[PDB]
């Protein structure tokens, strides 16, 4: 309970609350308290908070951010997470000039795939991977965070919420309204992010759903039944869609070597069913030399 | 509708 | 995506055994019984039907109720309250658009206040230690479903039907793991619609045989036969609907031939 935690400073804000860095006065552990205000006569414990906690409790993995405790009050709900000092995005804006050393990229993407594979092995979809949600510590770890939009999925999956994933990282199958989506939409996201750690700039920075689609088509090609069986029959697909040619993949991310391209290449695959999966992506030669820098 | 009802057990 | 089907299936199996309620909890509930419970679950079937909730949300709630009544004594006058917060929790967890609290208070014929449903929601959250992602019969059946050749929707619905029927009766269904109830149900459906039997592939996958499934299949077969005469009838009504291919209207087999 709050008895032993001494707040140290505001470090961020969450959909339903405030997040302070604080200290356990007995163990001395630094933590992240995400407060969640309750009022009664409300709708109660918010469903994103119910999923966050139940799912997060199942995911103990060194690359998944850790929920250490959940303190109750008639009035307040306090989530206590292990604390991490920075997040990948803010680190990227700190790496403006320099840039990100390829070894550091390799390692991070590697770490992330470890955590996403864990999630998927546990029937959890994050549905909001993006640099804001990827926390990093001084020892070189990177870890998935913010299970607010997450959900437990079933096999096979059912039709789930459609308004999902921050736009910039949203996969084509959601933008095209397909009635089913699964783990593949988290890989898309990791893909964009991989690109992003490279050129330090978003890969598909659209401002509407249709803008988002046309930016993907211009980089990777308007898809057709050959490349993606079923597409033309998809709900938000339109025959008036411009048919752009596909770009020599070496131009989408000029600094990438052959493996990097092959990986990115498989993470950005149009057909959800064939997008490489996190588990499998761990095996990619791009990692043959993976290490853990800082 | 049929759904709404106080469940009586005594 | 067989990429994780197996790792998931294994995980659900690890977990079903940890979310399990205790089999003899009713004997210790001074003021309630299996019939009231059955009346409660029966009632949640309509509430789910009335708000058009997933079957999945239905199964979760009953998992919550059994676990909540495994360690907390409840006066009958409060049974519906417990069940009403379980169903709001399942809703919040599983549904795209969860029914708002005011409506849950609404279908109890204003038997309890909003404040009480919220309080009880907290109490259940505390007794379950927020452990809400529990495996259920539904989650197993969908997987087994993939093992058909070819698929057959009459069979799916009938399995669903037999699974959902098993919610109604703590006795004896509380003693069976969800994955076992789903085996029993899948086999009985399949056999019933087509005469085929528990597929060898599901033997490879799960490790259950007809032999291992017999004890639970024997109870379920009886339940299927006695169904039309059961005190509770919300599920039979439900499955008359087109949505489930009218499978409640099917005639059960007089013998399985195990």
């Amino acid at each position: 309970s709050m008895e032993n935690f001494q707040k140290v400073e505001k470090i961020g804000e969450g959909t339903y609350g405030v997040v302070y860095k604080a200290r356990n006065k007995l163990t001395g552990e630094v933590v992240a308290l995400k407060k969640i205000r309750l009022d009664t006569e409300t709708e109660g414990v918010p469903s994103t908070a119910i999923r966050e906690i139940s799912l997060l409790k199942e995911l103990n993995h060194p690359n998944i951010v850790k929920l250490l405790d959940v303190i109750h009050t008639e009035n307040k709900l306090y989530l206590v997470f292990e604390f991490l000092h920075q997040d990948l995005k803010k680190f990227m804006d700190a790496s403006a000039l320099t840039g990100i050393p390829l070894p550091l990229i390799k390692s991070y993407l590697f770490q992330l795939l470890q955590g996403l594979a864990f999630c998927h092995s546990h029937r959890v979809l994050h549905r909001d991977l993006k640099p804001q949600n990827l926390l990093i510590n001084t020892e070189g770890a990177i870890k998935l965070a913010d299970f607010g939009l997450a959900r437990a999925f079933g096999v096979p999956v059912r039709t789930y919420t459609h308004e999902v994933v921050t736009l910039w990282y949203r996969a084509p199958e959601i933008l095209l309204g397909c009635k089913y989506y699964s783990t593949a939409v988290d890989i898309w996201s990791l893909g964009c992010i991989f690109a992003e750690m490279v050129t330090r700039r978003a890969l598909f920075p659209g401002d509407s759903e249709i803008d988002q689609l046309f930016r993907i088509f211009r980089t990777l090609g308007t898809p057709d039944e050959v490349v993606w069986p079923g597409v033309t029959s998809m709900p938000d697909y339109k025959p008036s869609f411009p048919k752009w040619a596909r770009q020599d993949f070496s131009k989408v991310v000029p600094p990438l070597d052959e493996d990097g391209r092959s990986l990115l290449s498989q993470m950005l695959h149009y057909d959800p069913n064939k997008r490489i999966s996190a588990k499998a992506a761990l095996a990619h030669p791009f990692f043959q030399d993976v290490t853990k820098p800082v | 509708p049929k759904p709404l009802k106080k469940l009586r057990f005594d | 995506v067989p990429d994780y089907h197996e790792d998931i299936h294994t995980y659900l199996r690890e977990m079903e055994v940890k979310c399990k309620p205790k089999v003899g909890y009713m004997k210790k509930q001074p003021d309630i019984t299996n019939s009231m419970r059955a009346i409660l679950v029966d009632w949640l079937v309509e509430v789910g039907e009335e708000y058009k909730l997933q079957n999945e949300t239905l199964h979760l709630a009953v998992n919550y109720i059994d676990r909540f009544l495994s360690s907390m004594s409840v006066l009958r006058g409060k049974l519906q309250l417990v069940g009403t917060a379980a169903m709001l929790l399942a809703s919040k967890f599983e549904e795209i658009y969860p029914p708002e609290v005011a409506e849950f208070v609404y279908i109890t014929d204003d038997t309890y206040t909003k404040k009480q449903v919220l309080r009880m929601e907290h109490l259940v959250l505390k007794v379950l230690t927020f452990d809400l992602a529990a495996p259920t019969v539904n989650q197993f059946l969908t997987q087994y479903f993939l093992h058909q050749q070819p698929a057959n929707c009459k069979v799916e619905s009938l399995a669903m039907f037999l699974g959902e029927l098993s919610l109604i009766d703590a006795d004896p269904y509380l003693k069976y793991l969800p994955s076992v109830i789903a085996g029993a149900a899948f086999h009985l459906a399949l056999y019933t619609v087509t005469g085929q039997s528990w597929p060898e592939s599901l033997i490879r996958k799960t490790g259950y045989t007809l032999e291992s499934l017999k004890p639970c299949l024997m109870d379920l077969h009886q339940t299927y036969l006695k169904a039309p005469q059961h005190a509770q009838q919300s599920i039979r009504e439900k499955y008359k609907n087109s949505k489930y291919h009218g499978v409640s209207l099917l005639n059960p087999p007089e013998t399985l031939n195990l």
